[PDB]
């Protein structure tokens, strides 16, 4: 590991005290402790570097081989062109640090040049490299917008950038890019029922696919594009899972059919004087919107539906039964449960 | 509790000193004294729990705010004075009292651990001390009067 | 869940068409929610035998039938809380959690309250919860300016 | 009243007096904005104010 | 806070660390301040050209912490990418009111004098920096000192001091733009270093110390 | 409460008639308007907060205190007084409760 | 006065910023502009919500102070205990009121005192006596066999224990008890009605269930505690206070009280096959008799409140309930009260 410049110049003063007899003074002030001084300093950077790049390297080094790319910060550039009245009969100077103000009113970049151009003695337009002063997203501009510059002259007519700036830049954290690389790690599993949904989804006018899966076959049905599923995304879809699909096991996709459930239901209130159309109006509002969110292969249990509407106001209702529900509803994975008619009697 | 003339003569000069201490004087001079020959009985009666006839009292609790408060509130109304407006429980709060109730178990602390000592000497052994400090300072929560801590 | 238990009703709660003319959601799962979300899941948690506090806001959305009006954002609440959740938990014990929160999924986490708080406010029964959501949000953009910065210094 | 600030100079360069409301801490909250005379050149000091 | 610096020909990094701090051993954390890549100060500038903004040379600017920030990681995270924005934030940004800068200088001590104003686009100004201290002077010694409505004791008696031009009136002006310009923390000192007179008119001016 | 009083004496509070936009008195108009409209609502909740005025959402809270429950399409006139008057019932002698024939006729 | 949500205040605030100008129109989120007023339609909103929150409080209060029917403070939790001597007594021998009971368990430091005197007779082996708890509210329902220690000297006492559990012990009546109250009161004005017993009856603070049992030329009274016992100190009492309602002509009496006990067998299937041990069913029988204990006289065993009760877990915990045994709801006795006996729970 790293070491100071106290021990590197502490073991150079050893080691010449043992190698040489000649020199015994080491006052602050001699050529030799300053020459020895010298070499701890520049050591002492080598060491510091070494650091940098090792914590550069544990960083991201490793992640770089695998395709993915790091940003840095790095000010948005581009280029620049500049035109005259005239041709030119000097060579004109353009000093580092010129700026290149924006036209635009409600545009408040602005942009510098790093670099030192000289013109040509009759070169009619140059172009050059300007870096922006902003780093981020918001040195980005329209093409079209820089037309000014600070260090005017008579012979400069105008300017203007062609291409516009693509090179900004904006750099995140280090959970963001490993997050990033965690991302295609995953993405590349292949022959289980969590890949095999990514995998699914990944194509577009894919969502709340159910998987089911046996020894004998695996059954893959999907209620994605406005509850319903098409012929030609079947086919579509089928193709696309032949790579996630276990080798030598069957793989099989159809449709999503629904159970509409019949109910009249019946409600004893405590006090009756509060009953009115408005009350059991949104009753069968709750029941219809409970019995219509149900999962894929849910069963309707006669239980969860007792607790759920009897939870709307546990002093208002005091008994309840279900004059057409004779047990829970046991539904094949395919089937949905839906509303199909609902009544609710008041007693 | 203390006030006195004061002047040398010679130099000229008088004055009148007076100094106090703040509430301790009540506890400090409270002296829980011992009485050695009352019998106190009853014609064929007789109290079930014992300690009683005698001047014996138990106080318990499981945590010194409960112990401190049974302390405090046993001696403090009748300690009467000439107040026009009043009593030492209206100008000592003696609240927001709390310890070690979780590592303390139940309590059977005496009144007479200390032979005719002061309430301060039996007011140290429920505090056992250094693991609580206790002191007394003014009520910035409520200004104007005085707290037990 | 390493140092001290949780409340029953908070550990049953978390483990399970409208438009805003301001907000969008997407429901991504924050990498420390995924990993924190499979412990309360199962039982190696310890839990109290019993519950105060009934003025927390869990009660409050427990009490108002929003489980079954809308259950969509019923959800939103619970992503909410949970990213909330755990937030808490990385600073006042296992600091080894640290590293594996980022800003991102801390901001969208507003994007989900406002989301969800346009909604409560069609129906004035879910005032109560409006009130407590809206000072969270506040909350938040705080830790999203310091996270980066926090990160840096632990 | 009608005037105000800007109308404080309309009638003060032309010559006439008028008292300017100030929002706070000064005594009345009102205060005069000049002394200025009715004759017509105010380049004259001794004459126009 | 922060002193400014700039790169001169062949500097070596160790020799600004001594120079300022004392002990050349400092540079180490001062190179993570400036945020610089190992060639930390360059000679050339088509080698800065590199990669622009991770390196300084020859005639660069550089942020140099008091010791006291110089071991604070948030300093130094702070230090590594604002750069210029430096002297932004630490002097503060606000909305700008001085939209009629010919105006407010035709009324001073009556109300209503200032006003929102838009720059950019479909966004009220702000101000920044040295401005954002010319506004706020401005404005607060055109204010009466009991005025606002919360934290009073604020502003100046310009209103009150309007008097017959005598030398001791003059001084007593003086004294009151001094106080008033001293108040707020950000400022060492104010000195006069004019006062002049032109029969009913006074004219003066004020040299202030505002900290680095 | 009066926003163009009790503020900054330098923020200028009407607007300028030198040139057509003025921003500033666009926004202190907005705030004015804003904050004026909510103490409307504050005055305006006089009449909410009395049984004798309470209307729509108030006089059910009301009526749910007093538990009389709101019959469908109800108007809150004759709410109001039915609360009143089976707040003031008068029932337990025969006379009485032949009277009470009156409610189920 | 009604709710405005933040975004509804918020765009008719730039709605209105922007007549007369079109240099504003820029709100993304860094603008300070959109900043500024996001805030100010906050602090609106906030403003709305505890305006209407108030209101509701003053409704509150107006109704509290006009009747006044202020809201029940928290209640004392008390019971009995059982004294029990190393032989039979030799004297009659006495305890003081304000004698101290204390547990020794280190989870339940609460204290207990009494109120009223008693002599135990001579010869006698046990007593039976009141004690009532210092603290009050959920801290005072300790389980059974708690208080262990009399925290005296006991030279003559061996051991105390209690047989019954403390149920009285309950926390501050919340809004929907004291609207469920009032709206009993204000149909109890007049007298001579059975709604009106019920609250005559239900005025002391004490008692919690009350059932009254009319026939031809009587009515009788049926009340008790949250325990689940009548005492002759609360007879009495409802006795003296209750002579503002009493019917004139016609008799009236106080007592009546009967534990009826079942045994409910119950079978749940949980959705997570693993974790199916007795420690949940711990857990789940001891809400069941939670449940069934807080049952009072007025109130009638019903299979799905039962049901709903005990599914106030999860959903996806628990998939399925069913009873083994029993099939219909029961009618309880207007005398007699339904209470949890022997409770089993099993898996299946």
């Amino acid at each position: 590991k790293t070491r100071k410049l106290t021990n590197i110049l502490s073991k150079l003063i050893d080691k010449t005290m043992a190698g040489t007899s000649k020199i015994t003074d080491f006052t602050p002030g001699s050529a030799s402790r300053s020459l020895l001084e010298a070499v701890s300093l520049e050591i002492e950077q080598f060491y510091i570097l070494t650091k940098e790049n090792i914590d550069w390297g544990i960083q991201e080094g490793i992640i770089e081989a695998f395709d993915f790319q790091k940003r840095q910060s790095k000010r948005a550039y581009g280029d620049v062109t500049i035109q005259f009245y005239q041709p030119l009969d000097m060579r004109m100077y353009i000093p580092a640090g010129t700026t290149f103000t924006s036209t635009r009113q409600e545009y408040p970049q602005q942009f510098e040049t790093l670099v030192d151009y000289y013109a040509e003695p009759d070169s009619t337009e140059i172009v050059v490299e300007v870096y922006c002063k902003e780093t981020g997203v918001a040195g980005n501009v329209p093409e079209g917008t820089i037309n000014t510059i600070a260090s005017g002259s008579s012979l400069i007519r105008s300017v203007n950038n062609e291409y516009s700036f693509n090179t900004g830049t904006k750099e995140e954290s280090q959970e963001d890019f490993k997050r990033r690389f965690h991302s295609f790690v995953e993405s590349r599993g292949r022959a289980t029922n969590k890949s095999v949904r990514y995998g699914a989804l990944q194509i577009p006018d894919v969502e709340g696919v159910y998987v089911y899966e046996e020894t004998g076959h695996i059954t893959v049905f999907a209620h994605d594009r406005n509850g319903n599923l098409s012929d030609t995304l079947k086919e579509d879809i089928i193709d696309a899972l032949q790579d996630y699909r276990p080798s030598g096991i069957m793989l099989d996709v159809t449709g999503v059919e629904k159970e509409e459930v019949n109910v009249s239901a019946t409600v004893t209130i405590s006090n009756k004087s509060r009953i009115g159309d408005t009350l059991q109006k949104h009753i069968e509002s709750v029941i219809r919107s409970y019995l219509n969110n149900l999962k894929t292969s849910d069963d309707l249990i006669i239980t969860d539906l007792i607790q759920a509407i009897m939870n709307i106001d546990d002093v208002l209702i005091y008994d309840v039964s279900f004059d057409n529900l004779d047990e829970n509803i046991i539904v094949p994975p395919q089937g949905i449960i839906r509303a199909g008619e609902i009544k609710v009697e008041l007693k | 509790s203390q006030v006195s003339k004061v002047g040398s003569y010679g130099n000229d000069q008088t004055q009148f000193r007076i100094t106090g201490q703040s509430f301790v004087k009540p506890f400090m001079k409270f002296g829980l004294g011992v009485i050695q020959e009352v019998q106190a009985v009853l014609p064929e009666v007789g109290w079930l729990i014992d300690g009683d006839g005698d001047n014996e009292v138990k106080f318990t609790g499981s945590s010194a705010h409960e112990v401190m408060t049974g302390i405090i509130r046993r001696f403090i109304p009748y300690m009467k004075y000439n107040y026009t407006e009043n009593t030492i429980d209206n100008y000592l709060d003696y609240d927001d009292l709390s310890s070690w109730d979780e590592f303390e178990k139940l309590t059977e602390v005496s009144a007479f651990t200390n032979f005719d000592g002061s309430l301060k000497q039996l007011m140290d052994m429920v505090t056992a001390r250094p693991f609580n400090e206790l002191f007394f300072k003014n009520s910035e929560k409520t200004p104007g009067k005085a707290q037990l801590v | 869940n390493n140092f001290i238990p949780q409340p029953q009703g908070l550990l049953r709660f978390l483990n399970t068409s409208f438009v805003s003319k301001f907000y969008t959601p997407q429901l991504q799962l924050s990498e420390l929610a995924k990993k924190v979300l499979t412990n309360i899941k199962t039982d190696d948690i310890p839990v109290l035998e019993r519950e105060f506090n009934d003025n927390t806001i869990i009660h409050k959305a427990n009490d108002t039938l929003l489980k079954v009006q809308a259950p969509r954002m019923y959800m939103i609440l619970q992503s909410i809380v949970l990213e909330a959740y755990a937030i808490v938990n990385c600073f006042v014990e296992n600091p080894s959690s640290l590293k594996y929160l980022t800003e991102e999924d801390v901001s969208i986490t507003r994007e989900n309250l406002n989301y969800v708080a346009d909604y409560l406010g069609n129906y004035d029964d879910y005032n109560s919860v409006v009130l407590d959501l809206r000072d969270l949000d506040l909350c938040f953009s705080a830790i999203e300016l310091q996270l980066p910065l926090i990160k840096k210094e632990a | 009243q009608i005037y105000e600030s800007i109308d404080l100079d309309e009638l003060n360069e032309n010559g006439i007096i008028s008292i300017e409301f100030v929002r706070n801490r000064t005594n009345t909250f009102f205060r005069i904005v000049d002394d200025v005379t009715t004759f017509n050149d105010k380049s004259d000091p001794v004459k126009a104010e | 806070r922060f002193k400014k610096h700039v790169v001169q020909h062949e500097e070596t990094m160790q020799a600004i660390a001594q120079r300022y701090y004392g002990d050349v051993s400092y540079w180490i954390d001062l190179v993570e301040h400036n945020n610089l890549k190992y060639p930390y100060l360059v000679e050339t500038d088509e080698e800065k050209m590199k990669d622009p903004e991770r390196l300084a040379s020859t005639g660069d600017t550089l942020i140099i912490p008091i010791e006291s920030d110089l071991t604070d990681v948030s300093a130094k995270e702070i230090n590594s990418r604002d750069k210029d924005v430096l002297v932004e934030l630490a002097l503060g940004r606000d909305l700008n009111i001085t939209a009629d800068e010919k105006y407010f200088n035709e009324h001073g001590t009556s109300d209503n004098i200032l006003a929102f104003s838009t720059n950019g686009n479909g966004d009220l100004d702000t101000v920044k920096g040295i401005d954002n201290m010319k506004q706020q002077l401005q404005a607060r010694l055109l204010t009466p000192r009991g005025s606002l409505m919360l934290h009073p004791n604020y502003g100046s008696d310009l209103h009150n001091l309007f008097g017959l031009n005598i030398p001791e009136q003059a001084t007593l002006i003086e004294m009151e733009v001094l106080r008033t310009l001293t108040s707020d923390n950000r400022v060492k000192s104010a000195n006069l270093i004019d006062w002049k007179i032109q029969g009913n008119v006074y004219s003066g001016q004020f040299s202030v110390e505002i900290k680095s | 409460a009066n926003f163009l009083k009790n503020l900054h004496p330098l923020l200028r509070r009407d607007r300028n008639k030198k040139d057509n936009q003025d921003p500033n008195f666009a926004l202190i108009d907005a705030l004015n308007e804003e904050m004026n409209q909510v103490e409307k609502d504050a005055i305006e909740s006089k009449l909410q907060s009395s049984l004798k005025t309470s209307t729509s959402e108030y006089l059910d809270k009301f009526g749910d205190w007093f538990g009389v429950y709101r019959k469908t399409d109800e108007k809150d006139d004759v709410y109001r007084a039915r609360i009143i008057k089976y707040l003031l019932l008068k029932r337990g002698t025969n006379n009485a409760i032949i009277d009470a024939i009156k409610d189920y006729l």
